[PDB]
């Protein structure tokens, strides 16, 4: 997506950036559940896993797209929804037999957004 | 609890003082020779029915919901609850007279087994639930705990320990609503900060101050006054040290618990907002010194507790320093010693495995 927007706020109030930043995290999301929509449909073997490595490197360069670093408090609650639905997917895997041996791989991503999460904020 | 009758039945847990739990059942010498030999009989069936033992069986599997894993709820610990009232209370009443150290050996016993009636019952807590002047064994205790704190004496500084160690153990597992209820020991507990109240008592006191800052209306209490805000007496205890024992292995604690405290209040979300920060640079400093000049890693868990606090505190002075953004301001005038120990445990940080992503941000910062 727009990684770019993604990283800079801009113009726009924490509101509006709400949106502009939930746009490119909704692009990771349809990544995500293709990716973990069914354990069966791609081999885990444990690239999904180019994939995650990718969430992982994102979560590090992306924090804004992670976690906004004003909070924005009302606005967040989508935010926080979103890694939610991203953990949700993961979780599912976590959930398969084949993917209980590929679970590092979908931490790696949500262990970086908790990192992220703690840095904008301990709370 | 099985073991919480092997507590009730056990030498004496205070250390010394030839206390027999069998006296906490049946003992001579509230007073006037009548209903408390009827207590002393009713301690018996509290051991009655403590030896039967049929409520701690398959790890307390029926109660459910708040207060989890509840320490099996106990019929006879409700039980051995009174014949304590005879004996804590009483040294209360003599407190309230303008000997008593005799009581005061009773009363300790008695503390002592109240503190575990209250860690392994769930029944002494329903005691606690019901409610004001009911659960009165705690108006008793705060009557206690707030006298302790203003009288120095040889059994006072014990007895504010004990009282304060109480309070504490039983507001972790009560609910939300039922903190409220100890919202009264948040008064009483300001005296107990200071150090002229015991050391001992003075960390019993840090730990409960984590646990205020854990209940909502324990936090406004924490900072709610315009001057002091009945908070940051603790910040001054640990940067200055009122003990002539002075054992390493106690500042140390005491500033570890306020670090557990300071992100335990980041997590759940003055010039007292102000000491904390700089406290946390002392401590930082502190417990940086003791691994420095051994070098590499704790040869001692303690001292691996003391390098968890310095990790946390490097963390929570960046927390600190996304907090009141305008840190520098406040930070300028302890900033020379706050500067000497930061950079170098970023290097220690940076050595252990360990360090975390987002401790390593943090770490970043300064």
């Amino acid at each position: 997506s727009m990684i770019p927007a993604l990283r800079e706020l801009g113009s726009a109030t924490p509101e509006e950036y709400n949106t502009v930043v939930q746009k490119p995290r909704q692009i990771l999301c349809q990544f995500i559940d293709r990716i973990l929509t069914d354990v069966n449909v791609v081999a885990v073997e444990l690239t999904s896993v180019m994939l995650l490595d990718f969430i992982q490197h994102i979560m590090k360069s992306s924090p804004l797209m992670f976690v906004n670093v004003s909070g924005s408090h009302e606005a967040k609650g989508s935010c926080i929804e979103f890694s939610n639905w991203i953990i949700t997917r993961l979780l599912r895997i976590a959930a398969t037999p084949s993917c209980h041996l590929l679970h590092k791989k979908i931490c790696e991503v949500i262990c970086s957004l908790l990192f992220l999460f703690k840095s904008k904020s301990p709370a | 609890g099985s073991i919480l009758i092997n507590l009730l039945l056990k030498q004496p847990l205070i250390p010394g003082s030839s206390l027999s739990l069998c006296h906490l059942l049946s003992s001579s010498s509230s007073f006037s020779l009548s209903a408390l030999r009827e207590a002393q009989n009713l301690a018996f069936t509290g051991l009655n029915l403590v030896a039967r033992n049929e409520c701690s069986r398959d790890g307390d599997p029926a109660e459910g919901g708040r207060r989890a894993f509840p320490l099996c709820q106990l019929p006879g610990a409700v039980h051995f609850l009174p014949l304590v009232q005879f004996f804590i209370g009483l040294h209360c009443q003599a407190l309230q007279d303008l000997s008593v150290c005799i009581l005061e050996g009773f009363s300790v016993t008695a503390l002592s087994i109240l503190q575990h009636l209250v860690c392994h019952s769930g029944a002494v807590v329903s005691l606690l639930l019901s409610g004001q002047g009911q659960h009165p064994l705690l108006k008793m205790l705060l009557h206690l705990l707030a006298f302790s704190s203003a009288a120095t004496g040889h059994l006072q500084a014990s007895v504010l320990t004990q009282c304060l160690k109480v309070l504490v153990k039983l507001a972790e597992n009560t609910s939300c609503d039922f903190l409220p209820r100890f919202q009264c020991v948040f008064q009483v507990l300001p005296k107990c900060l200071s150090p002229e109240t015991p050391l001992p008592s003075v960390l019993l006191a840090v730990e409960l101050l984590s646990l205020l800052a854990d209940h909502d209306q324990l936090a406004p209490q924490l900072c709610s006054h315009s001057e002091g805000c009945l908070l940051l007496l603790l910040y001054m205890y640990i940067t200055s040290r009122p003990d002539r024992v002075a054992l390493e292995t106690q500042w140390l604690q005491l500033e570890q618990e306020v670090v557990w405290l300071l992100a335990k209040l980041g997590v759940q979300s003055c010039q007292c907002n102000v000491e904390v920060v700089r406290a946390l640079t002392v401590m930082l400093h502190r417990q940086w010194l003791t691994v420095r000049r051994a070098g590499g890693p704790p040869r001692t868990d303690q001292q691996r507790r003391t390098v968890r606090c310095l990790r946390d505190t490097v963390l929570l002075l960046h927390g600190l320093s996304q907090k009141d953004k305008l840190f520098m301001m406040h930070c300028v005038e302890v900033l020379h010693q706050f500067d000497q120990v930061m950079p170098g445990v970023s290097m220690l940080i940076r050595g252990l495995p360990d360090v975390t992503d987002c401790e390593e941000a943090a770490l970043d910062d300064l």
